[PDB]
């Protein structure tokens, strides 16, 4: 009646102590570990094989059917032909992307039937000004960053691109690969017996 | 190595290690080279010396 | 259909819209006699709505309400599911509230007026959820005017 | 200068500058006395627009829009985008491209669930665990950017006809090694958490509904779970790749903020389980072996097959979806989600309408602030698992 | 007469007074009555147009519309 | 509580400004054109501004005092600000402020 | 050295165009930017990644498209040489205008070359671009740094 | 109509200052400044959980000084993360007004700064947040990398060690403002309590 609630009391209260003492030795194992932090400025993490980034535009290989502006979710891309009169051959006279409306989807990327049109991995995109986020047909191509030619950043590697069992991409040696093997080199496996 | 050809890379301490790829544009020594594959075809630049002109 | 039948015998009459390329059927029942199909469907083991929203059935022709059914069985295979639907006539129009027979008519009722005007009698709290209350307009019906509202402008 | 106290019920804005991840919601609630007399929820601030959008875009052009509705996990969402015309078309999608598709909606639902732990974690406790999910849900992340070419939303992964692409190289073995690596820390957090009895008396009691009244307030996602009901979208409609993989559907019985919190560490402990089963049954296994075999036999062996392929034909960017309306449904995070897609003869749907599970959770806020406390209302408001972004439709 | 994109433009009464135009507002916006109207689909007895500003087309009737 | 049609350089509140407070009012209709100084101004432009806020607000009013309405009154004296600065009545600040061309950048009228 | 006096606005002068070698955190090379105004110069910047032939943007005029969206057909609109409008749009007592460069790791040699030989034209003009690198902020001639 | 849309074209032309010691002085005002940003924890949509993946712990803003705030009293940045719709946009203006006057913004993500996916065929959303408040930096991109938050923050760094303690003067508002009597016939508000408790609730109509 009145001792069975002064022994839940007590089996509740070292319960809370034994439960807080352990988060505790929790917590102060937890400032052993290496910390997990990507020190941006100075160690960009390198992206992957597929980043959609900012889009690349070989002028020359452009034949204007205005694919990138069908299958843009916005209809984006700003495409200006004047369709000369030699035979049939349209020119192009203007293309551009407004960066700052762009969605970063590579619908564009995708359909472009001419390889004309590429995804790069630019993501150092910022301006002051919006108006300086429409890129020409000559600011687009200008030849992306390649974080890792860079003397003030170490690269590191995103997780999927770390070897077997590893996890994190800090301490790492200069010869890891990505996590198998590729398939050129199971067939050639394959090949000898 | 010139645009338009077919390259791959060779350096063992790169993501895109022994991927193959064509030359898109080269300026100021550095090239870039377009990998079509998977989905959407990307383009990252390299140094002259980290490609290799594959048959 | 199996359930058009179901409630041909409770000595009522609905339409017949057929199946819709899922197997569930469809019928259209009166907008008057809305709350006697959900009553006497909602003893015959429907209980559960999962649908509610309206729908512009034409640029001026008329605005639709469809509802969605299920029974609903505890550890259940493919159930029945019969919808329905309740055709509103455009300009005045309104169709009667379901949800003191089962809730979640609360806020999908609610939104359904929001969006293409269609009151609902009998309802509680009848006010817009989205498109702040102050607005005017139904903007998901077929044919609605946006205003010239500065911030809609462009990015000039 | 002052405010003049005087004895009646006080209304207080907990309005939309929440400074939490519970999106723009603004919840005006009365109380007297430390208690909730009654809430009006003022939900829209962030309703942008997306019904008739879609009505005005081809499929492919509204893939990349339909990441948003609900954020998180941005591939559900895209599942049944995708779904919507592949039904009324009946294009039937490859067994390679279901098990990626499983396999994506799996690791979608433990990064959902890991969004709703970390700030529910944070209102009934400390701000740590806020930084150990975003440990935990960068992993997740950085096989996103692999596979698709984003993070989390914005993958547009998924196609009418199968998948996008198939997977990268070395993605398998990472993937398994993810898998356990996270398995022990599903039980870790129950160790660190869960038997703290302060912390478990804290959502002892608050918050409940009667199994009778979650079948009427239609609480389709594991809030129905919780107080119940073996009912979820992936077994009673036989989901594309499901009977073949094991299944522990989660419930518990008493309806309640714990009931929510156990379902959901069952069910983020059972996606798991879904993940490893598939990995190790691909049919096809992992894309560098399956390359291999068909640049080895595959110019015309079997490996080469329709049922091995990641994607059916590719289609063109002019669909033109057919005619006849039908509702698709897929077992979300948060429940269920339904296009009511009708379409007539083009691109462009008639009515393309987002049945959101979200938007029918939040129904029962009122409810489940008769009378509780203050204090319990942002656990209330997190056993839910709001996103704004699936209450904008 | 309106067919294949022609530019169109409301007139200015034919629209309020027809019961079809009580959805929007009784006012009306000024991008109605330039002779920018591009026309997208006809669906027998009605048109979509277009409206060069950056919001949802609008489903009118040709009654409402002249060639401009 | 204040009914107000804020956005920039346009701000209408429904109130009357005393000493810098607003003191709601419902009949005042209060403007606050460019705060932040935006562009540069002059007498003959900001009367001009003055005179359409007058016949917008008085001319052209017999309904609701609902937010909607004063946003319907905002966007129309922002359209004028916009053409004032098109037909150069008025330009850019030019300061060392923010300097982002928010109502269009300068062209050459071709 | 912790704290620096007016030499970087003597080297500006001296050279035309210079190039920056800030640290990859950006808080330090503002208060270079503040001694040049502090002179008479006036600066604007203008993230060079999205600049055109930097002849057309810079010198003569060039067409900006905008973004239709599906409405508003193309349309260009001209806006006037970025330079030689704002030669104009000088303070009374002007020193100069100096144009500053944040970005500039993405131009080429080509386009470093043909900034470098514009300030010895248009008089009243200087250059400094922010080419990225070193972890004290030095500075160098934009005419050297290339070739 | 020469030239669409001018600049100021200005007179007294600087008024600025060159002694060693003041701008020695300004360069610890800005140091200080810069280098202890305090954001507005104000997240509206998709882009606040990437803000959010910056102050996680995989890499955290903190370094480089950056504690998000609460109430916008002590905030002194707000990165606007998020569609903003017509119907929150006055809700972010006040929050914005009611901040301390050497304040920043960071508008991130393409639908704050142009609009973004939402330009077109969009009746509710602010198409760009230029157009309520003076943005400082924009970056672009459906949400963008946590690390272009951080490139768009040395961005803003490097703007705010530019600014002069002799140049104060174009932080304040000049408030020109105006009054005009009008007659509008005030309504009751629609948004109060009475949620449960409302008579329509308890019991259906006859
Ligand atoms: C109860 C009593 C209590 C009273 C309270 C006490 C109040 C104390 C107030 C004073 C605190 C000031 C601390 C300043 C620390 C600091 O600056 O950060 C050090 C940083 C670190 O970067 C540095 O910069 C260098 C790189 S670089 O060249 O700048 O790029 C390099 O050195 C490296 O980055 C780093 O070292 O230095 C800077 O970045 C540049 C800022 C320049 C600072 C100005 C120098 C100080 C002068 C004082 C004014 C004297 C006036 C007379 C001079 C002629
Ligand atoms: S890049 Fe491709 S889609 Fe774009 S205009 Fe050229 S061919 Fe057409
Ligand atoms: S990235 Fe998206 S918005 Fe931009 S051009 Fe490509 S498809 Fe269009
Ligand atoms: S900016 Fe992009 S990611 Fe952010 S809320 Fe808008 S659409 Fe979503």
């Amino acid at each position: 009646k009145f001792l069975n609630q002064i022994t839940n009391y007590a089996k509740e209260a070292v319960q809370s102590a034994k439960y807080i003492g352990q988060g505790l030795s929790v917590t102060f194992d937890h400032m052993r570990r290496r910390p997990i932090t990507v020190q941006y400025p100075y160690e960009k993490l390198i992206p992957s094989e597929r980043f959609r980034g900012r889009i690349h535009f070989e002028f020359d290989k452009c034949i204007a059917c205005e694919v990138c502006v069908r299958v843009c979710p916005i209809n984006l891309p700003v495409v200006d032909w004047v369709f000369n009169k030699e035979l049939k051959k349209k020119e192009l006279k203007h293309y551009s992307i407004d960066f700052g409306v762009c969605i970063f989807c590579a619908n564009c990327v995708e359909y472009c039937p001419t390889n004309c049109l590429s995804v790069t991995e630019e993501y150092e995109l910022a301006t002051y000004d919006r108006h300086e986020l429409n890129y020409d047909s000559v600011a687009m191509g200008r030849i992306p960053y390649k974080v890792t030619q860079d003397p003030m950043v170490t690269p590191i590697r995103e997780f999927a691109y770390l070897p077997a069992g590893v996890m994190s991409g800090h301490d790492l040696p200069a010869g890891a690969q990505r996590a198998g093997e590729r398939p050129e080199a199971i067939a050639n496996t394959a090949k000898s017996s | 190595i010139l645009p338009g050809m077919t390259v791959k890379v060779t350096n063992p301490n790169d993501t895109y290690y022994q991927f193959q790829g064509i030359v898109q544009r080269i300026t100021d020594g550095k090239v870039a080279v377009l990998f079509e594959g998977g989905n959407w075809d990307k383009l990252v630049t390299f140094q002259a010396s980290e490609l290799e002109p594959v048959v | 259909g199996p359930v058009g039948r179901l409630l041909q015998s409770q000595n009522l009459s609905v339409e017949s819209l057929g199946r819709d390329a899922s197997g569930v059927e469809m019928i259209k029942v009166d907008r008057d006699r809305l709350l006697a199909v959900c009553q006497t469907l909602y003893a015959d083991g429907f209980n559960y709505l999962r649908c509610q929203a309206a729908y512009d059935s034409g640029p001026g022709q008329d605005l639709v309400s469809t509802y969605h059914l299920i029974k609903l069985s505890d550890n259940a295979d493919r159930p029945p599911e019969v919808r329905i639907k309740v055709f509103v006539p455009r300009d005045d129009p309104r169709v009667p509230s379901v949800y003191w027979i089962w809730k979640t008519a609360d806020w999908q009722e609610r939104e359904s007026y929001d969006m293409f005007g269609i009151v609902y009698e009998g309802h509680p709290n009848l006010k817009r959820i989205l498109m702040p209350e102050d607005w005017v307009g139904w903007p998901l019906r077929k044919d609605y005017i946006t205003p010239d509202f500065y911030e809609l402008q462009e990015a000039y | 200068p002052k405010i003049e106290t005087r004895t009646e019920p006080m209304v207080i804005n907990m309005g939309p500058h929440h400074p939490s991840m519970h999106g723009v919601l603004r919840l005006m609630v009365t109380l007297d006395g430390e208690d909730v007399i009654d809430c009006e929820p003022v939900i829209g601030y962030l309703h942008r627009g997306m019904e008739k959008i879609a009505e005005n875009r081809t499929n492919i052009m509204f893939i990349p829009y339909v990441s948003r509705w609900d954020y998180a996990a941005g591939m559900f969402n895209e599942a049944v985008t995708v779904n919507a015309p592949e039904k009324l078309a009946g294009i039937p999608v490859p067994k390679r491209a279901s098990y990626i598709r499983v396999i994506m909606l799996e690791l979608n639902r433990i990064a959902n669930h890991l969004l709703w732990l970390g700030p529910f974690l944070a209102d009934v406790g400390a701000q740590t665990p806020f930084f150990y999910i975003f440990r935990e849900r960068e992993y997740i992340y950085d096989l996103f950017e692999a596979a698709t070419g984003m993070r989390f939303i914005n993958n547009n992964y998924f196609r009418i006809g199968g998948v996008a692409a198939d997977l990268t190289y070395g993605w398998v073995t990472k993937c398994r090694d993810f898998c356990d690596y996270f398995l022990p820390k599903v039980d870790e957090y129950e160790r660190l958490i869960t038997n703290n009895p302060i912390f478990v008396r804290r959502l002892q009691g608050v918050g409940k509904i009667s199994r009778e009244e979650a079948i009427n307030w239609g609480l389709s996602g594991p809030m129905l779970r919780a107080s119940g009901v073996k009912w979820d979208l992936r077994k009673v409609d036989h989901y594309e790749c499901y009977d073949d993989f094991d299944w522990d559907v989660p419930v518990a019985t008493e309806g309640d903020c714990l009931a929510r919190y156990i379902v959901r560490i069952q069910e983020m402990r059972e996606s798991v389980k879904i993940i490893r089963q598939a990995l190790d049954g691909l049919p096809g296994g992992p894309y560098e072996n399956l390359e291999a075999k068909r640049m080895l036999e595959g110019a015309k062996s079997e490996w080469n097959g329709f049922d091995y392929q990641y994607i059916g034909k590719k289609l063109s960017p002019t669909f033109k979806i057919p005619k006849g309306e039908h509702y698709v449904r897929v077992e979300s995070g948060k429940g269920e989600l339904g296009i009511y897609l009708i379409g007539d003869d083009n691109v462009f749907p008639w009515r393309w309408k987002i049945r959101p599970p979200d938007f029918n959770n939040l129904q029962v806020l009122p409810q489940l602030l008769k009378g509780m406390k203050v204090a319990d209302i942002v656990a209330i408001l997190g056993s839910i698992d709001v996103i704004m972004g699936s209450v904008d439709r | 007469a309106i067919k294949k994109g022609d530019l169109v433009k409301v007139v200015a009464e034919k629209l309020a007074n027809s019961l079809e135009a009580l959805a929007s507002d009784h006012r009306y916006p000024p991008y109605l009555f330039e002779g920018r109207g591009e026309v997208v689909d006809i669906r027998g007895d009605y048109a979509q147009i277009k409206f060069p500003v950056p919001t949802p087309t609008v489903w009118l009737r040709l009654d409402q519309l002249e060639v401009a | 509580m204040l009914l107000k049609s804020t956005t920039r350089h346009v701000h209408i509140y429904a109130g009357h400004v005393v000493d810098g407070e607003v003191h709601p009012d419902t009949e005042t209709l209060t403007l606050n054109v460019d705060p932040d100084n935006e562009l540069e101004w002059n007498e003959a432009a900001l009367a001009k501004v003055e005179a359409k806020f007058r016949e917008l607000v008085a001319n052209a009013a017999g309904e609701d005092l609902t937010e909607y309405n004063l946003r319907r009154i905002g966007s129309d004296l922002e359209h004028f600000i916009r053409s004032l600065l098109m037909q150069g009545e008025i330009g850019y600040n030019l300061n060392s402020r923010v300097r982002n061309y928010s109502l269009g950048i300068p062209r050459v009228n071709h | 050295g912790l704290l620096a006096g007016y030499q970087f606005v003597k080297d500006l002068e001296s050279a035309g165009a210079l190039a920056l070698f800030v640290p990859p955190e950006g808080g330090f090379e503002g208060r270079y930017q503040r001694r040049l105004r502090s002179k008479g110069y006036t600066t604007l910047p203008m993230s060079a990644p999205g600049l055109g032939d930097l002849a057309a943007y810079l010198t003569q005029e060039h067409g900006i498209r905008p973004a239709h969206t599906g409405k508003e057909d193309i349309r260009v609109y001209f806006q006037p040489p970025l330079v030689t409008y704002h030669l104009e749009n000088l303070p009374p007592n002007a020193k100069g205008l100096v144009l500053w460069l944040i970005d500039g790791k993405r131009l080429s040699k080509q386009e470093f070359a043909y900034l470098a030989q514009l300030t010895q034209t248009l008089p009243k003009f200087k250059v400094v671009v922010e080419v990225g690198g070193d972890r004290v902020v030095r500075w160098e001639p934009l005419a050297d740094w290339v070739a | 109509p020469a030239i669409l849309n001018p600049i100021a074209r200005p007179e007294v032309p600087q008024e600025l200052a060159e002694n060693i010691i003041l701008t020695s002085l300004n360069d610890v005002y800005d140091w200080a400044r810069l280098s202890s940003l305090w954001p507005l924890m104000y997240g509206t949509a998709c882009c606040f959980i990437e803000f959010a993946a910056m102050i996680g712990s995989r890499f955290d803003f903190d370094r480089f000084g950056l504690v998000p705030r609460n109430s916008p009293r002590q905030a002194d940045l707000i990165i606007t993360s998020g569609t903003i719709t017509m119907k929150m946009a006055p809700a972010l203006v006040r929050l914005y007004e009611q901040m301390p006057s050497p304040k920043y913004v960071i508008a991130m993500g393409a639908c704050t700064i142009t609009g973004g996916m939402f330009s077109s065929d969009s009746y509710s959303a602010v198409r760009g947040v230029d157009k309520l408040i003076p943005v400082d930096v924009y970056l672009p991109g459906c949400p963008p990398r946590p690390e272009a938050i951080m490139d768009a923050i040395v961005k803003l760094r490097k703007k705010i060690a530019n600014e002069h303690i002799n140049e104060r003067g174009n932080l304040a508002q000049t408030h020109r403002l105006f009054t005009a009597k009008h007659k509008m016939k005030p309504v009751p508000p629609i948004l109060t309590g009475q949620y449960l408790n409302a008579p329509s609730r308890q019991a259906p109509p006859p």
